[PDB]
């Protein structure tokens, strides 16, 4: 099994509200803020605040995840925006 | 006193899962763009998944011959999905 799918829930939990770069199958790359990771499928959910002022939500399938790298720890402001979501 | 890591893990599992289900429920009725294996992209309205997250139930699946009313997409064929709340 893949590195990402073997991570403990307590490790997945520490990514929440951090900005991350994810490499996935077939050279697909993503960058965004972690909302959660599904402990059943290991799907990672990212939030993006895009250049046009709109907001997207992206799930990357756990079986397709290759690497996950933290880029930014966040701050109080972004954390509150993300907490208010859903 | 130090709480068992098994208990801590299972509680974190519940919190992660609850957030994930919330994210899927917020996606209901929106157009989502699926990045598929084999370099392909397809768009559809999201309806549901099963609890094992093995299948997505969708409606209004776009195809070259026209929009299909309903379909089931296997999560093993999917790399990513995106939408805009």
């Amino acid at each position: 099994m893949s590195e990402w799918m073997k991570k403990g829930p307590l490790e997945w939990q520490d990514y929440i509200y951090k900005e991350v770069r994810v490499t996935a199958s077939e050279k697909n790359e993503y960058k965004g803020w972690v909302l959660t990771t599904d402990p059943v499928s290991a799907n990672i959910v990212l939030v993006n605040f895009l250049e046009d002022g709109s907001m997207s939500v992206t799930g990357i399938m756990g079986h397709a995840v290759q690497t996950v790298e933290t880029m930014n720890e966040g701050d109080h402001r972004v954390r509150e925006k993300l907490m208010h979501l859903f | 006193a130090q709480e068992s890591l098994e208990s801590q893990e299972q509680r974190a599992r519940a919190a992660l899962r609850e957030r994930y289900l919330r994210s899927l429920l917020a996606m209901v009725g929106h157009q989502v763009s699926f990045t598929l294996h084999e370099g392909v992209r397809v768009a559809a309205h999201f309806g549901a998944t099963d609890l094992d997250v093995a299948n997505f139930y969708v409606s209004q699946l776009q195809t070259p011959i026209g929009v299909q009313a309903e379909a089931l997409l296997r999560c093993s064929d999917i790399i990513s999905y995106t939408f805009k709340p």
